[PDB]
């Protein structure tokens, strides 16, 4: 929003831009911690491998 | 926490309460009866007070 409204002022401001990275796709693994103890496998040692 | 026999579930919510509390509860503070809280600031050495 701050970016915009400084956009709507060119006769002011002029290359404001931000400083840093916009957000980018992750892959997210989601572990079962119920199947995980389920199976006999220990979260610590699934953590550690990964 | 653990799994039965029975095939139910153990969650920490069933042998314990979870709340959010401060870290210790030794030092509760009132100010004219009121509950308040607040920060005592000394001064390091060799700094001017004002």
């Amino acid at each position: 929003q701050l970016l915009a409204e400084a956009a709507k002022h060119p006769d002011m401001l002029t290359s404001v831009r931000p400083n840093g990275l916009e957000d980018t796709p992750q892959f997210k693994i989601d572990i079962d911690q119920e199947k995980a103890q389920a199976l006999g496998v220990s979260i610590n040692d699934i953590n550690t491998t990964l | 926490l653990k799994v039965n026999q029975d095939g139910s579930r153990v969650l920490l919510r069933d042998v314990a309460k979870i709340e959010l509390g401060g870290e210790n509860y030794d030092i509760i503070a009132e100010f004219n009866g009121q509950p308040a809280s607040g920060l005592g600031i000394k001064l390091a050495t060799g700094a001017n007070a004002l």
